[PDB]
């Protein structure tokens, strides 16, 4: 029987709150398909083979033939609509200055790097080296090649690290790195000095996570899965769509040339209209599931981005959105026909215990926090922010005024300082 | 005396070139991890044929050199003759009254002319055509068959027209030998990238073949 | 045509497929001996049915229309094959079975059929692949008194299988009765002669027949038509036969190592890849002729009339003329710069109009490149603002059709 | 070019006259026109060459339903976009970037159109740069001072 | 057919018999007896449902 998960009775009391003492930044890879292979299938050279005594058969049937071109070109159409919806969202070709003085966090293996043939990222080319019949069937190219996405992810990337959440919003204007993480520490309720007194440390449990994703994305097959998944659901439904050129469908034979080498005009068109029945049937069931599935991938498409969007090109309030935790940034990389985002993120660590209340007596008025809440060590009362242990003295600047104390549940007795 | 076939007795099952694909067919095979029988040449029993035959031989000089098939084997039928002198290949079916164990000493319906060692070979009747298949192979284990892979080439196609129901092998007179019997399988065959068939998996011998 | 409108807006549109026409038709055939059917449809005496004979035809040259053309013959018919196509085909081996029957009895002589001919004397498969060829022979198997020779099988146990043949002279079982090997009530010997004499109507009279029963597979033909070999084309675009292969494509020297006995050569997906020559013993390979798309690039007609044409993932040698990623482009002035994507062409070509009266194929631009002026301690701030109104369509809802299903089938 | 509403008048325009021309087809019947077969041949020889018909006008009226019903999922995610639009743009304030117009979101008024709805969404751009010497905190007395 | 008949301004060239639809099926004809030119229209506009 499967296990859900190690059991948790958590120390709920009236009077005890957790405080973390400590953070990690983490960073967490998040995979999204983007985009499929532009197949195309003339109908006619798919079902006849291109025979003129089979092609005068198949216009017995009128329109059902062009029909299946049109699904097929406007499934190919939004491919390129579904590459430019997440990438060009920038509308200027951003790129970083030539010194790398970005407050201590290193940026490098994110970053493009010019000794590469196409100007992909370090990671960029672990992702593209990790994802991995010719009469009917066609295969169009894309309209943005790989050098051209890895631009757009360029952009997208020098915009943030140069001017954070501004390049969405307008002109791109330039903050220095340590501020804008600053800014990014004041939006998920961290008093900004937080950042500027643990800088380095920061910065490097920052470098260390960006470490871990080479060797996660080096080592193991199953990381890239949802990409390598599209690949191979559009590989299977191909092989068979052709396979079934060799099905007979109640035919003397399945191949169209022998049964017009063998049999006169009246005896070969029935069995020749044995082979367009199957054969069209054959094709029909394909485009309507590649209709489906072309569906499945715009769906992730647009999922794709809105996490531009929202994560990239901003500082997401949303729970789980943008990654595991209180999300601070993202940067997006290029992969086969999808996007790859690394999900900095603060997640609080080394909690410790501490009695509060809800309010605190003094001259009989009640004393509520403006910022966060009242803890106590047993000895003495102090203020503190919620999500990281910083403990100050109560004053009549850190809270505010209401009622008096016979109204609240739970108040207690200790003075507030007049400053 | 018996024996584990291990892999034994794969055959190209047509006269078509394919590479670097894996293939799937049905056709008679000698099933893998078959129990097939062992005979010392010190004898030629007659043994039925079944649907077909997997023999294979080990001897230091070749004493196998040649075989009977049919029903009565006598010539009072049809019978089909095989020898090799070490000049010719001579093929035969007649109803002329040959002894009844012509060892080779050291109607003509149809005519045809052309342990240090394992010899191999393929017998099969399908639509009464007698075709063989062959490999010869330097490896020299005495007791079983050698557990490892090769594939048969076909040697020989006789339009023959005629119905067999036993056989037995000819001796060298004045060294052992293995037969098993084909059965109607589902192979998967790996095709290398020079178009030899270097593997193949039984459909139908445990569920871990059939899920390959 | 392709848009069923006089005016055309700007775009790039697929309007017709392009493929390379085959320039000439190659024959080839096995260079071997008028074939022996004489030796059957003119031997001096034919079998007895219950007892048919088959003879294997093979390593021959067989003109058919020797006997289709021929009024010798009573009837003619034939499955899975037309015989005026026979001149045209090849075969691993022929099988021609022979016998006198009675004249009502022939029509047995078919796939499908039952009647104790059929049932008890010669079976033909139900998926046979052959013609049955059969004529009246009163005057070559009657005789005065009676042609007692010629006899037919009139009990058995079971009925033969296809292609099944039965000598037993022991006596049959037609009740209770245990027969010991003698005859007696209900026990009686199994076959029958015919007697023919020539005083008998058309239906009792003697007929022969012959069977051919055609041996086609993908191994090599021993059987073929009359139909004379060409010389032999490589690298250009031709129709094909080799043993009654036909096919269309390029015909390559390749390096695929087939063993000796190995015919022909298949692809991942089973198609035929390659083949040796019947003659010269060569390994071609074969590719398909070129063939892909004809997309039509163009301004608006309210523009202009002129257009560009796309041979799409086709090779301008094959087909000013450029050599897109996406195929052949074919058009004048495809200038080297770049600019926004009017019309897309694929692998980051566009092409636009210019009123100098052209049309222009470039690689696009992605956007204004803009080095940020960053540095550790410059920040940049916004002394003013605008308000901005942005429109963005929604789709919401689609026109509420519904057909009736039976007035749109039947039209009542 | 405001093409998204006419795109889809189109889409299903093109659907319906397809399904229309359909009916002139013969699907290897002897005619097209079914009270033509009725009027000419009888019955059981009629049957065999209607019978064709029906295979065929089955499978063009299957083939319009099956991709009416893939049509109506994608305006369907289109309807649940403007719906959450509607709530999150109109009914309220967006904090969601580039979701509701690009810049900073201020306002959107919904109006209506054919098959469709617009949102006109305003939004805060700033608009003039200038460039400054910046710095984390300020030093006084020993103390570090940071800006709220 | 069958339909609703009502005699129709749609001037035929005289060489032509009937009108058609895009099924190729009849919209208007002339009689064989009259140069009367008829539109022809279907009952309660292509059945109805209840
Ligand atoms: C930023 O990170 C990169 C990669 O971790 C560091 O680059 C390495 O620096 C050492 C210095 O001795 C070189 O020998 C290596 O060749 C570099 N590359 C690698 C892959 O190890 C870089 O030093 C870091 N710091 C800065 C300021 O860029
Ligand atoms: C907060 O947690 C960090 C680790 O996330 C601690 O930093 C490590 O501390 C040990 C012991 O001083 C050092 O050996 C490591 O080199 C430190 N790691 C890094 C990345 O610098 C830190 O000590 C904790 N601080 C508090 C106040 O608990
Ligand atoms: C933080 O949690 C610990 C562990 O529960 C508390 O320690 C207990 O304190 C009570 C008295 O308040 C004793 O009765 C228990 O025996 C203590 N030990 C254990 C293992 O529970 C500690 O008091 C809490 N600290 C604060 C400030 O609330
Ligand atoms: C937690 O309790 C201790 C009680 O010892 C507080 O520390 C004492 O504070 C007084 C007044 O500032 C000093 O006179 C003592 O010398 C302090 N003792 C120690 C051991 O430092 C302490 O202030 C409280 N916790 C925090 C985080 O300040
Ligand atoms: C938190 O819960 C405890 C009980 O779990 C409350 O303790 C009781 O407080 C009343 C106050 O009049 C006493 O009469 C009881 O004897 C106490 N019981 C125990 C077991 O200590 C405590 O008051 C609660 N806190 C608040 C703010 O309501
Ligand atoms: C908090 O302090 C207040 C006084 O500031 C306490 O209230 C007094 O308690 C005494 C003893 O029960 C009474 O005689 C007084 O009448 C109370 N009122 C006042 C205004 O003095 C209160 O009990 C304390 N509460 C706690 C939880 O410590
Ligand atoms: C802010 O500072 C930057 C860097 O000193 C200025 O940018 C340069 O301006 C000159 C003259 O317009 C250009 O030729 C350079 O190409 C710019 N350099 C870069 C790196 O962009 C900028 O003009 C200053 N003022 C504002 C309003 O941004
Ligand atoms: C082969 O089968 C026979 C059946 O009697 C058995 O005696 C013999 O032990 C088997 N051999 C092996 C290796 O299992
Ligand atoms: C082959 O011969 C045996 C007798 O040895 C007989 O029982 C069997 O029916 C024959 N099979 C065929 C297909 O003729
Ligand atoms: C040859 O065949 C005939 C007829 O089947 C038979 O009588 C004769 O005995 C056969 N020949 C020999 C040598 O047995
Ligand atoms: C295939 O052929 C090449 C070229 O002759 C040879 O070097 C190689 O060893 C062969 N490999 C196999 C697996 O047969
Ligand atoms: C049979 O005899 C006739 C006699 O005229 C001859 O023309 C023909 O070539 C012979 N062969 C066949 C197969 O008819
Ligand atoms: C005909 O057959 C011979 C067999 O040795 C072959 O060598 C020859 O090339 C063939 N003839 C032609 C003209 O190719
Ligand atoms: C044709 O061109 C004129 C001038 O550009 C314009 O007014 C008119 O609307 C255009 N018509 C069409 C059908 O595009
Ligand atoms: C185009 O075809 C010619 C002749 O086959 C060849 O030389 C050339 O390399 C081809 N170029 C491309 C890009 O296909
Ligand atoms: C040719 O066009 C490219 C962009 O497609 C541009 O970078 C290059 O400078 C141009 N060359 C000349 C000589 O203008
Ligand atoms: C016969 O048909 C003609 C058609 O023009 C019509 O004018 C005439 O009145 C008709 N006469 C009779 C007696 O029906």
């Amino acid at each position: 029987t499967m296990s859900l998960g190690a059991e948790n009775s958590v120390a709920y009391s009236n009077n005890s709150i957790a405080i973390p003492i400590n953070f990690t930044i983490s960073v967490t890879t998040e995979i999204l398909p983007v985009s499929m292979t532009k197949t195309s299938v003339d109908c006619t050279m798919y079902i006849c083979g291109d025979s003129t005594e089979c092609s005068n058969l198949l216009l017995q049937y009128g329109s059902f033939c062009t029909q299946l071109n049109r699904a097929l070109t406007g499934i190919a159409v939004e491919q390129d609509k579904n590459t430019q919806e997440v990438f060009a969202q920038v509308k200027q070709i951003y790129k970083t200055p030539p010194i790398k003085d970005f407050g201590g966090f290193n940026f490098s293996q994110i970053l493009p790097d010019p000794s590469k043939p196409s100007k992909r990222s370090f990671i960029e080319d672990l992702l593209f080296n990790k994802v991995t019949k010719f009469n009917g069937l066609t295969v169009l190219p894309p309209l943005l090649t790989d050098e051209m996405i890895a631009q757009y992810t360029s952009a997208l990337l020098a915009g943030t690290i140069t001017s954070g959440w501004t390049f969405g919003a307008g002109a791109a204007l330039q903050i220095p790195f340590a501020m804008q993480m600053a800014y990014r520490f004041n939006g998920i309720g961290v008093t900004q000095n937080v950042l500027y007194e643990n800088q380095k440390l920061i910065a490097n449990q920052f470098n260390s996570a960006i470490g871990k994703i080479q060797d996660s994305l080096s080592s193991t097959a199953s990381a890239l899965g949802k990409l390598q998944d599209v690949v191979n659901q559009n590989a299977q439904a191909l092989n068979t769509l052709v396979k079934q050129l060799s099905s007979n469908f109640g035919a003397i034979s399945s191949v169209l040339n022998d049964i017009l080498a063998r049999l006169d005009k009246v005896e070969a068109e029935v069995q020749i209209d044995r082979l367009i029945t199957g054969r069209l049937q054959s094709l029909q069931t394909y485009v309507t599931q590649q209709l489906i599935r072309a569906a499945e991938i715009r769906a992730s498409a647009n999922l794709a981005a809105t996490k531009m969007s929202e994560c990239v090109l901003g500082q997401s309030k949303r729970v789980d959105f943008c990654g595991k935790g209180y999300h601070l940034m993202s940067f997006p990389q290029s992969a086969p026909h999808g996007v790859v985002f690394l999900h900095v993120t603060y997640v609080p660590a080394q909690e410790k215990n501490f009695t509060t209340a809800p309010a605190i007596c003094h001259d009989g008025k009640a004393h509520f926090p403006r910022e966060g809440v009242f803890v106590s060590n047993g000895t003495h009362w102090f203020v503190t922010q919620r999500n990281f242990y910083e403990p100050q003295i109560i004053t009549t600047h850190n809270t505010f005024v209401s009622g008096n104390c016979d109204v609240v549940i739970g108040i207690v007795n200790n003075t507030v300082y007049d400053p | 005396a018996y024996t584990n076939s291990f892999t034994r007795g794969v055959y190209y099952p047509d006269k078509v070139f394919r590479s670097s694909v894996l293939h799937s067919t049905q056709d008679l095979f000698l099933p893998f991890f078959s129990n097939v029988t062992w005979f010392h040449a010190i004898d030629n029993p007659v043994l039925p044929f079944n649907d077909g035959v997997y023999f294979a031989s080990t001897e230091k000089s070749n004493i196998i050199r040649g075989w009977i098939f049919g029903t009565t084997l006598d010539s009072k039928t049809q019978s089909l003759l095989i020898v090799n002198n070490a000049t010719n290949v001579v093929i035969k079916v007649c109803e002329f009254q040959f002894c009844n164990d012509p060892f080779l000493g050291v109607n003509c319906t149809f005519e045809y002319v052309s342990f240090k060692n394992l010899r191999e070979f393929v017998f099969k009747n399908i639509d009464g055509y007698f075709k063989i298949y062959s490999k010869h192979t330097p490896i020299n284990l005495v007791r079983d068959l050698p557990q490892g892979f090769s594939a048969l080439e076909p040697l020989v196609d006789l339009p023959i027209g005629i119905n067999i129901t036993r056989f037995q092998t000819l001796l060298a007179l004045h060294a052992a030998y293995y037969v098993g019997y084909l059965q109607p399988r589902t192979f998967l065959l790996k095709y290398n990238e020079n178009g030899t068939i270097t593997d193949a998996v039984d459909c139908a011998l445990d569920p871990l073949s059939e899920t390959k | 045509c392709t848009l069923k409108s006089f005016t055309v807006e700007k775009g790039i549109y697929q309007t017709s497929n392009f493929r390379v026409q085959p320039t000439e038709s190659i024959v080839r055939f096995p260079n071997i001996n008028l074939c022996p059917f004489g030796e059957v449809f003119n031997a001096t005496r034919f079998a007895s049915v219950y007892a048919w004979n088959r003879k294997r035809i093979s390593n021959c040259v067989a003109d058919y229309s020797v006997l289709y053309n021929s009024a010798s013959f009573s009837t003619f018919k034939c499955y899975g094959v037309s015989p005026t196509k026979l001149n045209d085909l090849c075969f691993t081996n022929v099988y021609a079975d022979s016998f006198v029957i009675r004249g009502d009895e022939v029509r047995q002589i078919a796939p499908g059929q039952t009647g104790k001919i059929a049932d008890y004397n010669y079976k033909l498969p139900d998926d046979f692949t052959g013609c049955v060829i059969a004529w009246n022979s009163n005057n070559l198997d009657s005789k005065v008194g009676g042609n007692y020779n010629y006899l037919y099988r009139l009990f058995r146990k079971s009925n033969l299988k296809p292609f099944e043949r039965d000598i037993s002279t022991e006596i049959y079982q037609a009740g209770s009765t245990p027969c010991n090997g003698v005859e007696g009530f209900n026990c009686y010997f199994p076959l029958q002669s015919y007697g023919f004499q020539p005083t008998y109507g058309v239906g009792y009279q003697p007929y022969r027949v012959v069977v051919l029963s055609f041996e086609l597979l993908h191994a090599p033909a021993t059987v073929c038509g009359p139909k004379k070999s060409t010389n032999l084309v490589k690298n250009k675009c031709v129709n094909f036969n080799f043993n009654g292969l036909t096919g269309t494509g390029v015909l390559t020297e390749s390096n695929k190592k087939f063993l000796p006995f190995q015919q022909f050569g298949r692809d991942i997906d089973d198609t035929t890849d390659a083949v040796r020559d019947p003659q010269t013993l060569e390994i071609l390979d074969i590719t398909p002729c070129s063939f892909g798309g004809v997309s039509v690039i163009t301004p608006g007609t309210n523009t202009s009339n002129q257009v560009a044409v796309l041979y799409q993932g086709v090779n301008c040698t094959e087909v000013n003329v450029f050599q897109t990623r996406a195929g052949c482009l074919i058009g004048a002035e495809h200038v080297n710069n770049s600019y926004e994507c009017d019309i897309p062409i694929g692998a980051g070509i566009c092409a636009s109009y210019q009123t100098s009266q052209s049309i222009i194929a470039y690689t696009m631009s992605l956007g204004a490149e803009n080095s940020v002026a960053y540095s550790n301690n410059s920040i940049a701030i916004p002394i003013n603002f605008t308000i901005s109104v942005t429109t963005e369509i929604l789709p919401v809802s689609m026109t509420k059709t519904s057909v009736d299903c039976t007035m749109y089938i039947c039209g009542d």
